[PDB]
């Protein structure tokens, strides 16, 4: 309760701050300055095309790992526990096999920008 | 070992047997325009080998006792039957050239059997690529149906693209009216009484198609009888040589293995070869083939697996 | 040697960030194995006591600490402190 | 709890409604494959939760390992689908029932 | 005269060792394995 | 016995005495098919045969080099070989042919 | 394909089964659907065409949200009586929404539609992982849900594979999509038997993987996905036509070859437990499973179709077939019906 009376105010700050710039700049919208910009000429395609990126793969990669780091996230609270030496060896084994992963990507051109 | 896929990992890694000569060349012309003087004398000049022409009977001199069988059981071409007589209801126009397109591709994939393994290269003459050049001086003159022409095509587009270019092509034109001077100069009536028009539509159908569509993917030379004629020139244009614009150099070992292993299996070379689209020219029923295959089982050597036949030797026919 | 130990004065050279990834990877896992103090982890960690003691019944057993806190048996760690 | 869990698998069944009824793009029903995941994520969590079990809360991420490595080869079939038309419709694959 | 030799020219002679070896193996530690039980089978209930 | 070129993409093609005696003696050879009285004909040959002997004489680059202007040799066997195609160009163009086809038609007096 | 992508990506599928197998919980039992998921899509895109990619897509979309409708089951599970187990008390939509994704995972009564259209477009190996090993930790979640089965749909679940994976296996020239509509087929043989002693269906399951292995691993012989291309045959290996007359008329159960035994004492068991009017209409629909068998080894053995003289050359170039894989496979089966009481 205590944070919501944090953040509806921040809302609020920004949405009393954008209502006070729609309806206080006396504007002329007509037709030449609504439309795109391309640096003084008209368009020549439609702004949303197929863009075609080449990190695609690192993409992934980062979305296998965005995971990883999820799953290593529990180690300040794993030294708590009694055992430490599989908290040891299985902290290991998580890092290890994660460069291995990382090292065979590395080599085999995943992370090198398709051209 | 049938080089299996553990010798690779246990060692016989290609880019490891590549030499500055580990180059599959070829040479193309015409049906007397030199490849013979020439195939040779690149090899022997440079260090690497040489394949000759692959004729109806290539299979059946790397097989067995290497002796030209009969006439039946590789193919039932007769190359000289088809000149004195084209045109001819059995289909033998087209019978003498998808038997010679399969065995320009089984000289091919033995090469590069041999040029992935003890590298050298490899000289042959007209290889896979320019074997269409006679389709279609055979298709525009008439002596294919284009619903036959199709059945070829469709087989490139199948056994084509698996494979690596000729690496660097060799050509040497003549004009037309000189190559019927030296067949006529060479005491052959079958390649005589050829027509002229034929070996126009032989270099109309190679310097239109051939040698653009090949200089992109490979290397071209394009030379005449004269800067030919003088076969050292020739090689040393290839030596000092800059060897790009290629798959050849874009790949990896592991490339080469999944195309050596496609390669040594020659039932997987030819699978798609032997397809049942039934064309007259080429289907050729039951009776007049199990004839010929238990007839040729029945050859004093085959009978068997090429190491078991007790009747050409092979004196452990009963543990190896 | 020198066709081995060489090698790494150019990684080292160039490439100078494996080596050190390389290194304290392997510099990582050795050094709990040849630690005075590892042994304290598994204790230091083990005497918390986050839930309470229950304590037994005396029937006529178990010389251990007495029902007395400060009484001289028991596990006793004056190891933690003076360390 | 038991306002949730209805008003949950309600929210798991909305989308497996939605991941049979196509609209014209593979890469809508991947993205409505992961909240219908997610649903189960959470009515698995608050089960691990009431219950107190923790013991089980270690499954609500060995689950979601596998929400992203499922969508890694579901996005990266797409890289395949794109690279064959470029256009990502549903409707253009259809040439295996020949 | 197979311009191309075979695979199997020779004899492998491990794959001889391998395969009667083995099998006399089997033989003699199936052998003794029925021995071994049948006469273990007559100290259960008797004879 | 040459590292790096000032040069730029110009690879080094280690072994000259040969390529350059390849190509001049290839030119001699793709010439022979023009008439003797074409002065192209008449002019390089006065050209290769120089610098055929001051290669097939003078087994040293770098001296070779100060007597066949055109230092960094290796730039040289890039001209070698342009002569070369240009021959071939020049044979199955006919440019010893007659005086000018189609004169001009007072085109030239400048000042107007 | 570089083996240290191979041998990962076939341990996976070493792993799938093996943790739905070597594992108590229905979270352990779960994500081995998914190494046998993750790994399989590899290998289907070897070739990366407009085949392979087709059926990758088919086979992810129509099979990850199999794996979901299971955790549903599981998580429904984990708040009643809060375990990891269905354990006996489960309430009935639980399951019988976890046997409608596992049928969706395997293929049956309309779930057939993908797997047709994925064994096809898609290479011979990688055809026999699907019918054979993907086939095997489905039904590791289904032997040990033993007991408390809806006996009313595990049986239409039946009877719609036994139609539609006959019905369908007629049209079809292509073998890959024969095969596919044979594992429908056997499938209700496997899954009908389920409460019903189910070391029946263990049973099916091992002979069948006798019957395809050496189907699939003949066809890898010459890669002839058409009946016109395995009929010329008698030229290329004529020596193969002994065991694939006997290998379909016991894939098509005739009695004096083995796989007939497992569509009969089956029917045993359907029989002992009074249900004298269904297993009728699986056996009557099981030889309309012979007529595309009768007419596949007429095109292949009984009739020698028109071949190629390019088929000269397969005449000279010495193939290699498999060793222990294919004569113990077509002998162990085709020849084992007297030995049906160690069997069961
Ligand atoms: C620092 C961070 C805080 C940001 C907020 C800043 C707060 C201080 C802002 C105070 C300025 C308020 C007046 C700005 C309005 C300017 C627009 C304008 O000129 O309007 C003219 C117009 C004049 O209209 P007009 O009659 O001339 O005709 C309009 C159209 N034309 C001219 C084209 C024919 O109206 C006003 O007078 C603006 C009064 C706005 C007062 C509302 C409060
Ligand atoms: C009524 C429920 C049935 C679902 C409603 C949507 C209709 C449908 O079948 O979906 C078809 C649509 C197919 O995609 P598309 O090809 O683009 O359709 C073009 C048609 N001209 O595919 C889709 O639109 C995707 C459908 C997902 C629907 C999710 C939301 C469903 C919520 C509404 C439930 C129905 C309301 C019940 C009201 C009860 C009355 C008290
Ligand atoms: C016993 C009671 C239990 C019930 C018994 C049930 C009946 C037994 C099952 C019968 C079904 C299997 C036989 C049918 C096979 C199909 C026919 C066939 O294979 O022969 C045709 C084929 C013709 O091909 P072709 O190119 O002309 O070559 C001929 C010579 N090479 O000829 C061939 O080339 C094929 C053979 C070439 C290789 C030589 C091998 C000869 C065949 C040996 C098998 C004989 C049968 C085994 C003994 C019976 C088992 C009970
Ligand atoms: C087409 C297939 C049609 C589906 C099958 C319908 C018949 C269902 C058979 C059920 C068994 C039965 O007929 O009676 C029950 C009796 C013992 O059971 P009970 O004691 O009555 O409890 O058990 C018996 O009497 C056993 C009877 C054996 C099964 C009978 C199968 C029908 C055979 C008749 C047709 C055969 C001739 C060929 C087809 C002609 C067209 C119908
Ligand atoms: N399809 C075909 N049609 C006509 N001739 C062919 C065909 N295939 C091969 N040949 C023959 O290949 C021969 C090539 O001869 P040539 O180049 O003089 O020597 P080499 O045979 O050594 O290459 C020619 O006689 C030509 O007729």
């Amino acid at each position: 309760m205590n944070l919501y009376t944090v953040i509806f105010i921040n809302i609020l700050l920004s949405l009393t701050l954008i209502l006070v710039a729609f309806w206080l700049p006396q504007m002329n919208l007509y037709s030449e300055k609504a439309n795109p910009y391309e640096c003084g000429f008209d368009p020549t395609s439609s702004a949303r095309l197929p863009f075609s990126m080449k990190f695609f793969l690192v993409a992934i990669t980062f979305l296998l790992f965005d995971l990883e780091i999820a799953l290593l996230l529990p180690l300040p609270w794993a030294i708590q526990t009694i055992k430490t030496s599989t908290m040891m060896i299985m902290a290991f084994i998580l890092v290890t096999i994660l460069s291995l992963g990382l090292a065979y990507e590395w080599t085999q051109k995943g992370l090198e920008w398709t051209e | 070992l049938r080089y299996g896929l553990l010798a690779a990992i246990l060692g016989d890694k290609t880019t490891k047997k590549l030499h500055e000569y580990s180059r599959v060349i070829t040479v193309d012309g015409n049906i007397c325009s030199g490849k013979n003087k020439l195939a040779k004398e690149i090899a022997q000049q440079l260090g690497m080998k040489h394949y000759p022409e692959a004729g109806i009977q290539y299979s059946s001199t790397t097989t067995g006792d290497g002796r030209p069988l009969d006439i039946e059981f590789s193919g039932s071409c007769s190359l000289e039957k088809f000149y004195d007589d084209p045109k001819s209801n059995d289909g033998n126009s087209y019978r003498l050239q998808s038997w010679l397109y399969a065995s320009r591709l089984l000289q091919y994939a033995d090469a590069l059997e041999h040029l992935l393994s003890t590298g050298q290269g490899v000289v042959l003459e007209r290889s896979i690529y320019s074997d269409f050049v006679f389709l279609e001086a055979m298709y525009n003159q008439g002596y294919i149906r284009k619903q036959c022409v199709d059945h070829y095509n469709e087989i490139k587009r199948l056994t084509l693209p698996e494979y690596l270019p000729p690496h660097a092509v060799i050509y040497i034109d003549v004009p037309v009216p000189e190559v019927q001077s030296r067949i006529q100069k060479k005491g052959d009536p079958h390649e005589m009484k050829v027509t002229s028009a034929y070996l126009q539509d032989i270099e109309n159908a190679y310097k239109k198609t051939f040698l653009p569509k090949m200089s992109e993917m490979c290397e071209v030379l394009v030379y005449d009888s004269w800067e030919a004629e003088d076969p050292t020139k020739v090689v040393e244009d290839i030596e000092y040589l800059k060897y790009n614009k290629g798959p050849w150099l874009k790949q990896d070992d592991w490339t080469f293995h999944y195309l050596r292993m496609l390669v040594q299996d020659k039932t997987e070379v030819l699978n798609y070869t032997t397809i049942p689209v039934y064309l007259p020219e080429i289907t050729i029923g039951a009776h007049q083939g199990s004839r010929i295959y238990n007839s040729f089982r029945e050859l004093p050597g085959r009978k068997y697996a090429p190491g078991y036949n007790a009747e050409v030797g092979d004196k452990w026919i009963w543990l190896k | 040697a020198g066709r081995i130990s060489a090698f790494l004065k150019n990684a080292w050279a160039k490439e100078p960030v494996l080596v050190v990834s390389f290194s304290v990877w392997g510099l990582a896992i050795i050094m709990p194995m040849i630690s005075p103090y590892t042994k304290y982890a598994s204790m230091i960690n083990k005497a918390t006591p986050y839930n309470y003691p229950v304590p037994v019944r005396d029937d006529g057993n178990m010389p251990d600490v007495p029902s007395h806190p400060q009484d001289p048996l028991g596990p006793s760690l004056d190891w933690l402190k003076n360390l | 709890m038991p306002s949730t869990f209805f008003n949950l698998t309600m929210a798991f069944s909305l989308s497996l409604l939605g991941t049979l009824m196509f609209r014209s793009h593979l890469m809508s029903t991947l993205l409505c494959l992961e909240g219908m995941v997610l649903s189960l994520f959470i009515m698995t969590s608050v089960t691990s939760l009431n219950s107190n079990s923790m013991s089980s809360m270690p499954i609500p991420i060995t689950i979601l390992v596998f929400a992203a490595c499922e969508a890694a080869v579901g996005l990266a079939l797409l890289v395949k689908v794109s690279n064959t038309y470029g256009t990502d419709y549903v409707q253009n694959l259809n040439l295996l029932q020949c | 005269f197979y311009v191309r030799e075979p695979v199997n020219a020779k004899p492998n002679w491990l794959a001889v060792g391998l395969s009667v070896g083995a099998s006399v193996f089997m033989w003699i530690y199936l052998i003794q394995t029925h021995n071994e039980d049948v006469l273990e089978y007559k100290r259960r209930n008797g004879l | 016995l040459k590292k790096t070129t000032g040069l730029v993409g110009l690879a080094v093609c280690d072994t000259p005495h040969e390529r350059l005696t390849i190509l001049y003696t290839k030119t001699l050879d793709i010439l022979k098919h023009f008439p003797k009285h074409a002065a192209y004909r008449k002019y390089t040959e006065q050209i290769t045969n120089e610098k055929l002997d001051m290669v097939k004489a003078e087994p040293d680059v770098k001296k070779l080099e100060a007597l066949l202007q055109g230092g960094e040799v290796e730039e040289v066997i890039l001209q070698a070989e342009k002569e070369l195609s240009l021959a071939r160009k020049m044979l199955k163009w006919k440019p010893w042919e007659p005086l000018v086809e189609e004169p001009p038609a007072n085109q030239w007096k400048w000042p107007i | 394909m570089n083996p240290i992508t191979l041998a990962i990506i076939y341990f996976t599928i070493f792993l799938g089964p093996v943790i739905t197998m070597s594992s108590t919980n229905l979270m352990l039992m779960w994500v081995g659907l998914e190494f046998s998921l993750l790994a399989i899509i590899p290998m289907l895109i070897n070739k990366k065409n407009p085949r392979s990619t087709e059926a990758a897509t088919k086979y992810f979309v129509t099979q990850a949200t199999a794996s979901m409708i299971i955790l549903l089951a599981i998580v429904l599970n984990y708040k009643q009586l809060g375990t990891w187990m269905f354990q006996q008390q489960t309430n009935g939509l639980i399951l019988n929404m976890t046997l409608m994704a596992l049928s969706m995972k395997l293929g049956l009564a309309p779930f057939h539609f993908w797997l047709p259209e994925v064994t096809q477009g898609i290479p011979l190996h990688m055809g026999l992982i699907l019918l054979t090993w993907q086939k095997i930790a489905p039904l590791s979640i289904l032997i040990q849900i033993y007991p408390l089965l809806n006996s009313t749909i595990i049986l239409m679940l039946a009877i719609t594979s036994i139609f539609m994976g006959a019905w369908g296996g007629l049209n079809q020239t292509q073998m890959r999509k024969i095969m596919a509509y044979s594992s429908i087929a056997h499938m209700g043989w496997m899954l009908a038997i389920l409460p019903y002693n189910p070391s029946l269906t263990l049973l099916n399951l091992m002979i069948y993987i006798i019957l395809t292995a050496p189907m699939f691993m003949a066809l890898m012989l010459n890669n002839s996905m058409t009946i016109n291309s395995i009929s010329l045959l008698w030229n290329k290996t004529p020596a193969m036509l002994t065991m694939i007359s006997l290998m379909l008329l016991s894939l098509g159960g005739l009695p004096p070859l083995t796989g007939f035994l497992p569509k009969w004492i089956i029917i045993t068991e359907l029989m002992k437990n009074n249900c004298l009017i269904m297993a009728t209409l699986m056996a009557m629909m099981a030889l309309l499973n012979l007529f595309f068998y009768t007419r596949l080894i007429y095109s292949t053995s009984l009739t020698m179709f028109p071949t190629n003289n390019n088929s000269k050359m397969m005449t000279h170039q010495t193939k290699t077939k498999p060793n222990l894989m294919f004569s113990t496979l077509a002998i162990m089966s085709t020849m084992t019906l007297p030995l049906a009481p160690q069997l069961i």
